[PDB]
């Protein structure tokens, strides 16, 4: 293998908003993308897992979808809790890389 | 059982738009497949339904008399026609069969829900 980047690396929205953000992958990459959530200090935390299905507990807003090379992730409000990193790997074979990651901030 | 949905679009309230809910993986029976929306903020909801062997139509309170439906076995795909149409039903379209039409107690069924294409309306 995964070779990754994303874009873009910092955002700015309210609350409210309908935020994004986009991981692409170099050649198939098939579906089963996660999505995750990261605190400053905190342990991180999961909300999307193969970029289809919500998980227990896991509040509904947060939905993904893509297909192929192209993935993104979609909030159709934003949350005080929302306010954090998003990041998106896969596990087809046993190397391991990592991404960039974003940032959500106050505007 | 894997349910994707297609049709959806943006136009004006007033002027139809027919969508689609196609059923993969699904062992042909009886199932009564429901729809369901979701607004940001807040819970879940129910609209209405069609149980087996044809007929046997129900729907909502406010959701009488304007809701065109029709189902094709063969296809494994559903048609769902709207009309008059209004600022409310602004709506990503869940198909869920509650995968249990039994003989006896068909009822209880437990849902499973699709994908789903958002339909925005605005005036």
């Amino acid at each position: 293998d995964i070779q990754m980047t994303q874009s873009p690396s910092s955002l700015s929205a309210s609350v409210g908003d309908r935020v994004t953000i986009t991981c692409r992958a170099s050649q198939s990459i098939h579906s089963f993308l996660s999505w995750y959530q990261q605190k400053p200090g905190k342990a991180p935390k999961l909300l999307i897992n193969s970029a289809s299905t919500l998980q227990s507990g896991v509040p509904p807003w947060f939905s993904g979808s893509g297909s192929g090379t192209d993935f993104t992730l979609t909030i159709s409000s934003l949350q005080p809790e929302d306010f954090a990193t998003y990041y998106c790997q896969q596990s087809y074979i046993a190397p391991w890389t990592f991404g960039q990651g974003t940032k959500v901030e106050i505007k | 059982v894997q349910l994707v949905e297609s049709g959806g679009g943006l136009v004006q309230p007033g002027r139809s738009l027919r969508l689609s809910c196609a059923a993969s993986g699904f062992n042909f029976d009886d199932y009564a497949m429901h729809w369901a929306r979701q607004v940001p903020g807040k819970g879940l909801e129910w609209v209405s339904g069609i149980s087996g062997n044809s007929g046997s139509v129900e729907y909502a309170d406010s959701v009488k008399g304007r809701f065109a439906m029709s189902r094709d076995n063969a296809k494994n795909s559903l048609y769902l026609e709207m009309n008059s149409l209004r600022t409310e039903d602004t709506a990503l379209y869940y198909c869920a069969k509650e995968t249990t039409p039994w003989g006896i107690y068909r009822s209880g069924g437990l849902d499973v829900w699709g994908q789903g294409t958002t339909v925005t309306v605005s005036s």
